[PDB]
């Protein structure tokens, strides 16, 4: 049964090298031409590159945006595909997918989330949002670099109406999501738990 | 003749065989089975499918008393109690 | 260069079939009598997977309900039975011309439901962040469908807004939008009124919500 | 990319899909079915398949006098003409009236009103499920089929003004459909419950239908079985008018002295499923039904007559369905009724079909289970397959009885009878035939199951349970006897089998000891009910919510948790987490205090004992949760409440550690 | 090779007597008189016996067991067993 | 359903031309490259030549021994293929098969027989063979097929053996019909339809 | 450089035993794509050829499931699960990597297997009306011999070649046997010059059986 397992992700500051390994198990790895295809957060699929089979010659081709910087190789003896990402740029954050077949991507790997930015680890800065004066109230998490960060209303007691939006990267390189609840027209606390900083911030929202 | 010509014919043969195999899988899994013949002898004087069609279309209720040519003690069997031993409470039914 | 285009979105329901169509800018039918086109599915949270190749040949392990059809420039992927598991992004992607720069915008598929107008709620900037040295104002939309409602900030700033869209709900298949506009302290204290104007196909009029503190 | 390499990947995808579809076809028509369990009750004291094997291998003749408790006028109904019979002995289940009504929930009223066919079939199905390594109680809700070959032998006599006692239940208790239906109703099975009426071929036809149902995905597992009981002796009287029964009652199968066929009772069931499913689920495969076939004769010389052509055709169809050459199989469980009319036709059919091109040193070995127990009737084929299964398991073909000489009606000069036992490069295969009197010929081909560790946990509990205390004592005695005849079984394997593959009933008992010298005496003391040190017994509660209790001081003693730290890794991990939490708020390590490291403080000090108690209690509670006992409530006592507050989730580990440490220090 | 799948129950009607009350013959005799060589089965599955038999007939047609089949059922009540007791 | 039917075969004089037609039905004729393969009477299959599809240019390749003389054409409007032979030789006698697929001959036509030789129609020259005794009659010196040899006007059938004809150096054809019988009259009748000849011959010592 | 392929020239079979045809190539047929460019065709007696196997392992649709090809690189084999009477004919394994392909090769004859039988040798003289016709034609024949390939030679005096034409029947429906027959013809005049024996060698024959034709 065909299996592709990726590895070698992790946070990396811009402008250094990185290696993405992808091991194949369940087919003749040598005959297949092997491809890497990235997908930025929120954007569509974007092919990165591929390598022909050793029988064809083993040559490599890459997408227009990755001339020279990126490299593809393959250990046929142990059947792993290696993507060497040299001099990462800030816009290379994506979920790199490992796929079989140069032109037809019949099977895909689980995908490795490679995130690149110059920001270092920070803790969240939670701000309130007063209710309007049928009632909505929220707290906005700001200035946290790493992910994930969880938000629980009344320590998880409140579940109905909670809409924790996806995190968005600001131009400064810091993420800032926001949690909001539509209350039906008692105290409303929200707790932001940030494991990379071990932060457990709490806050009330009141007019 | 180079490989571009050669592999196309092999692909055509392979996908034709694939279509045939998938058709076979559908053909021994969900084949439609045709009812080519029918026969019935239901109560109400029905002797053929047309008889049943006439019965249902006309709204006929083919329920009549017990047969009197089977050795059944029909008279000493009615007993409208629904609990006495070895006695019915139904006088009529659809008997062939 | 060959270009392929499909509908941007196609709401569907479990209970009635569907057909994701798409057209190329060139006759994809190769000289060997094969339309060099493929159809892939990407589910939310899972990697992309192949559905169809060479126009109509279905891949093994794919449900039989999927079926590719068409030729030349015009192609379609017909699904007889729609299921919640099949919601995702469907990419019809050519292979006649190589190398392929990108898959394309795809075609989002989502659970269809009755139209509902959004609940607009402009929120104030808390004084604590004002003394922190940054201004941020958030506009909220909840319980609306379909997605794609456009929100704009009149202060008509169009270079400081960032939007976040919640995924389709599991219970009622609703959508929500949160648009945050950020400004500096000096920039914040220049105009005494900020309005969020939202447009949605389910809205009779562009229901605006204003906020006047400066 | 070039066009050639581009179309190459499409060709690879196409041919891979082609291979997948072809394999789908192969597993959708010619799928080998796996016999994962079986259970039979046949005359001669046989209660298990092992009973059948030791009976047939020893050559025992299981024919004895007529039963006397069934109300038959046995002294009067014997006459070696008008309405009598000339046979005074046949294969009988003298315990056919014996049934555990309470175990299956059946009432004595329904049980006595119910056909003994159903009564035997329920117990046989339960035992067949148990012998497959499956818990029947866990089969509830599964798509499990039930295919029973039975017939209305007549126990309530619907044509005779059914008795007052069995009034109301003479439909539910006696319809042949309910014989298959009641198994699924009691066990909660969801697959179709179909009973088949085909006289002396119904059980093998039921196996065929179960195989077809499993191949089409309609079922996950299936029950293929048959049953035959004789409430009245009419089957002897009607078949005595024509000289069809043997004068002495012995079914001289294929012998020159063949002069009739004596009937017999018996129930026999198999629990089967797809071979791939068996391999995936890790069930033990006893044998592999490769192919099956059924047909008719139609143009037979009389309705109740055989036909060599039809038997040859079904044999060839079964061989072709399995994709096996005739020479592949080296044994056949022939029908072997013993009739003068039937035996030569069956032998000719077998000779024409199987033995035509075999090697000159491997003749087909033909035998019959009917020579041992008589003609079982509906349950004949599904008992013959059991016989062949155990013949393959033990690697020896048992002898067929009462063959003084091969019958001269057929030219043997290819095929030889099993006059005496014979022992056995390629997998062992054997055919079974269940030719019926209604013309429905059946045939199956079975094959030897294909060839299929962890460290032993110490003090593995041995669990036993039963509906009633007497049943529990019987279970203990049976297990003790089984373990006596076994060369050094692995105790952890026995513990796993008892815990997982057996239902937890109400009255339960357990044996917990770390030495293989006390388990035997403990099992004995359970058998006669005497107490023992390493023995526990009790009555499980039907319902009730669980509580964790956390006392305060007093539950301390030096060395506590020391052995668990080495033996139990989960307890070690929890103690390590507690130690990491406690380190910041105290000037020593928990592990040193528990292990009694030199210089570490003793439990005399109040400030060290309470954190140690908290950590030990929390780790033990988390170990209980890891073992699957999730509390429904938690209660504490003074400092113990802090530990409870941690398990309830109100307090994090750090907060609880801070509270207990600073409270003790203050 | 024509199959005969019949949904029939045991009716208390009472050389010929033995093959005159078995449900197994209710489908067998059809194969005998007409000479049908396909698998004849009397499928007693209670009041849904015929329809169940039809499914089995379809299966026998799907797998190539028989080129034709005679799915059907029969119900006769020689005695009032099903009236007095129900 | 895929179906190929051939036509146009038969007899021809040396140096003359012929046109063999191949009609295809049940599939798209244009896509598949069409090949012609000749099997000589005694030798194995020999590939004459093939033609590509219209989309690939319809280029035609031929074997070394049939270059120039032979040609291939196709028309997809009516979905027919044509093999045009010019200046046929005596060695060109063979059964020609039309096969879809230039490289992979996944389907084959029913096969059409073609014979090239100058000798005209001529009757047989039946002779006897004087004799566990084997005896027969030798049919000789006739060009065209078929000849049916019966023994005792079909009364004798057991033990009869009639061999296929062979290529005489003069272009005529010959065979024999023989039979083994116990040592103890026999007459063989040869019907030769092309000349309507019904020569009979009694074989004896 | 052209790729040759060699296979057994015959392989007797039985109705039921698994048979196995074999093929060995002179060059590595494994293409860089990772495919074995080999094809197995079957020509039944008096019928059009049909496709059995393509690309070494893939079985053509409509072919019986018993046929199955396997191998790689240079060595390949076609296996039949249960050989049938109708499966007899000629089997042509032939490559497709190198083109153009002149011929399909000698193939592989298949016939029913039976006990080896020696030939009932016979010889007949040239008939008198055949003599006055202006030609001589001595016609020997084998009969009821298995397997095929029994060689025959004409000893005109105390050897012959280039003036003989053999003929062999198909497998007999009952005996499953062949019957060879040569026809040596020189002239009318040359026949009456000297004595024309027939020497036949066959596997069933321990030694070459010679039948004399001294009269002449």
């Amino acid at each position: 049964e065909v299996q592709l397992v990726q590895s070698g992700g992790g946070l990396v500051q811009p402008g250094r090298s990185l290696r993405l390994s992808c091991t194949a198990s369940g087919f003749t790895f040598g005959d297949y031409a092997m491809s890497w295809v990235r997908q930025a957060p929120g954007k569509g699929l974007e092919w990165v590159g591929f390598i022909r089979s050793k029988a064809y010659g083993g040559t490599t081709e890459y997408a227009a945006s990755v001339k020279g910087r990126f490299t593809i190789s393959r250990d046929d003896s142990k059947s792993i595909a290696y993507l060497q990402m040299n001099s990462l740029k800030t816009e290379d954050t994506a979920v790199y997918y490992c796929t079989r077949g140069g032109t037809l991507f019949d099977y895909w790997g689980q995908g490795t989330l490679v995130t690149v930015s110059s920001a270092s680890t920070k803790g969240p800065s939670v701000f309130p949002l007063a209710p309007s004066s049928t009632a909505a109230l929220g707290c906005l998490v700001k200035d946290y670099f790493p992910e994930p960060v969880t938000v629980s209303w009344n320590s998880g007691a409140l579940t109905s109406g909670v809409h924790t939006f996806p995190a968005v990267l600001q131009s400064s390189g810091l993420y800032s999501l926001s949690s909001v609840v539509t209350v039906p027209s008692q105290t409303y606390i929200c707790n932001v738990n940030h494991k990379p900083s071990n932060t457990k911030v709490d806050k009330k929202v009141e007019p | 003749v180079t490989d571009s010509e050669k592999v196309a014919e092999y692909l055509r043969r392979a996908t034709l065989d694939l279509r045939a195999a998938r058709q076979r899988i559908r053909e021994l899994e969900s084949e439609p089975i045709a009812i080519i013949g029918m026969a019935c002898r239901l109560p109400g004087g029905v002797d053929s499918p047309e008889g049943l069609w006439e019965l249902v279309d006309s709204g006929t209720d083919a329920i009549a008393g017990f047969p009197l040519d089977r050795g059944w003690d029909v008279e000493g069997m009615y007993d409208p109690d629904a609990e006495a031993p070895g006695k019915t409470y139904v006088k009529e039914a659809g008997f062939l | 260069v060959v270009m392929t285009q499909s509908p941007l979105s196609l709401p569907v329901t479990p209970g009635e079939p569907a057909s994701i169509s798409c057209r190329s800018s060139q006759s994809l039918l190769h000289s060997n009598g094969y339309n060099y086109l493929d159809w892939y599915l990407q589910k939310p949270g899972q990697s992309p997977q192949l559905l169809i190749y060479l126009g109509s040949n279905r891949a093994s392990g794919v449900p039989d309900r999927f079926s590719g059809s068409g030729s030349g420039t015009d192609f379609t992927l017909k699904i007889s039975r729609v299921e919640a598991e099949d919601v995702g992004v469907y990419y019809c992607m050519q292979s006649l011309q190589t190398p392929r720069l990108t898959f394309g915008p795809g075609t989002k598929v989502d659970i269809k439901r009755t139209v509902a107008a959004p609940s607009v709620f402009i929120f104030p900037p808390s004084d604590e962040q004002l003394k922190s040295g940054t201004a941020s104002v958030v506009c909220l939309l909840n319980n609306f469908y379909p997605r794609g409602a456009k929100v704009q900030w009149k202060v008509l700033q169009s270079g400081n807004s960032q939007e976040s869209v919640t995924e389709q709900d599991s219970k009622d298949s609703t959508y929500s939008l949160s648009s945050t506009l950020t400004l500096s302290k000096a920039d914040y204290e220049k105009h005494k009124v900020y309005a969020c104007e939202v447009t949605h196909q389910g809205l009779s009029s562009p229901v605006t919500k204003s906020f006047n503190r400066g | 990319v070039t066009d050639s390499e581009k179309v190459a990947e499409y060709l690879r995808r196409a041919t891979l899909d082609l291979r997948a579809a072809r394999q789908r076809i192969r597993e959708l028509e010619s799928e080998p079915i796996a016999i994962i369990g079986m259970a039979c009750r046949l005359p001669g004291g046989v209660d298990s398949p092992e009973g059948l094997w030791e009976l047939v291998d020893s050559g025992t003749d299981a024919i004895a006098g007529f039963p006397l408790d069934r109300g038959w006028d046995v002294e009067g109904m014997y006459d070696p003409a008008p309405g009598k019979t000339y046979v005074k002995e046949a294969g009988f289940l003298y315990d056919a009236g014996e049934f555990d009504a309470g175990f299956f929930g059946i009432s004595p009223r329904e049980a006595v009103s119910m056909d003994p066919q159903q009564r035997l079939m329920l117990e046989a199905s339960w035992e067949a499920f148990e012998r497959a390594g499956l818990d029947p109680a866990r089969q509830r809700g599964t798509a499990t089929g039930v295919f029973v070959g039975a017939t209305a032998t007549g126990y309530v006599s619907p044509a005779a003004e059914v008795p007052e006692g069995a009034e109301g239940f003479a439909i539910t208790g006696n319809m042949t459909a309910v014989t298959s239906g009641r198994i699924s109703y009691t066990l909660g099975l969801q697959g179709p419950a179909v009973t088949i009426d085909t006289a002396c071929s119904s059980s093998l036809v039921a196996l065929h239908l179960a195989c077809q149902s499993l191949r089409q995905g309609e079922c996950t597992t299936a029950l293929a079985g048959g049953v035959t009981v004789m409430p009245t002796p009419t089957a002897f009287t009607e078949f005595s008018r024509q000289r069809g029964l043997a004068p002495d009652g012995r079914c001289k199968s294929f012998a020159a002295a063949a002069d009739g066929t004596n009937w017999a009772e018996g129930v026999a069931v198999l629990v089967v499923e797809r071979l791939s499913d068996a391999r995936r689920n890790g069930h033990r495969v006893l044998a592999v039904v490769r192919g099956t076939a059924i047909n008719q004769d139609g143009a037979s010389n009389g309705l109740s007559a055989p036909n060599d052509l039809a038997q040859e055709r079904v044999i060839r169809s079964a061989l072709d369905n399995a994709g096996l050459t005739a020479s592949d199989v080296d044994a056949v469980e022939a029908h072997g009724t013993g009739t003068t009319l039937g035996d030569p036709i069956e032998a000719q059919a077998l000779l024409a079909a199987y033995g035509h091109e075999r090697p000159a040193h491997r003749p087909l070995r033909v035998g019959s289970l009917k020579s041992n127990i008589g003609h079982a009737g509906p349950a004949a084929g599904v008992a013959g397959v059991i016989k062949m299964v155990m013949a393959m398991r033990h690697g020896v073909l048992p002898r067929s009885l009462h063959i003084d000489e091969p019958t001269p009606q057929v030219d043997w000069s290819a095929v030889t009878l099993l006059t005496e036992p014979v022992d056995w490069d390629r997998p062992r295969r054997a055919g079974v035939s269940a030719f019926g009197i209604s013309g429905t010929n059946a045939h199956v081909i079975l094959e030897q199951a294909p060839t299929q560790p962890a460290p032993p946990v110490p003090a593995a509990p041995w669990l036993l349970s039963a509906k009633t205390p007497a049943a529990l004592r019987a279970q203990a005695r049976r297990l003790h006897t089984h373990l006596a005849r076994h060369p050094h079984p692995d105790p952890t394997d026995i513990a796993h089998a008892l815990a997982t593959t057996r239902t937890p009933h109400e009255h339960r008992a357990a044996l917990v000891t770390d030495d293989h010298g006390t388990r035997g005496p403990a099992l004995a003391a359970l058998a006669e009910g005497a107490p023992d040190a390493c023995l526990i017994s009790g009555t499980a509660l039907s319902k009730g919510r669980t509580v964790f209790v956390f006392p305060g001081q007093g539950s301390q003693w030096t060395g506590m948790g020391r052995e668990l730290l080495h033996t139990s890794p989960e307890f070690a991990a929890y103690i390590a987490e507690c130690e990491t939490a406690l380190n910041d708020f105290v000037d020593w390590s928990l592990t040193d205090v528990l292990r009694g490291t030199e210089g570490a403080p003793g439990y005399d000090r109040v400030d060290v004992v309470q954190p140690a108690l908290f950590a030990v209690m929390v780790s033990l509670a988390r170990l209980w949760q890891h073992h699957g006992i999730h509390p429904d409530a938690v209660i504490g006592h003074s400092q113990g409440e802090i530990a409870a507050a941690h398990i309830a989730g109100a307090l994090s580990l750090q907060d609880a550690a801070r509270i207990v440490a600073l409270r003790s220090q203050a």
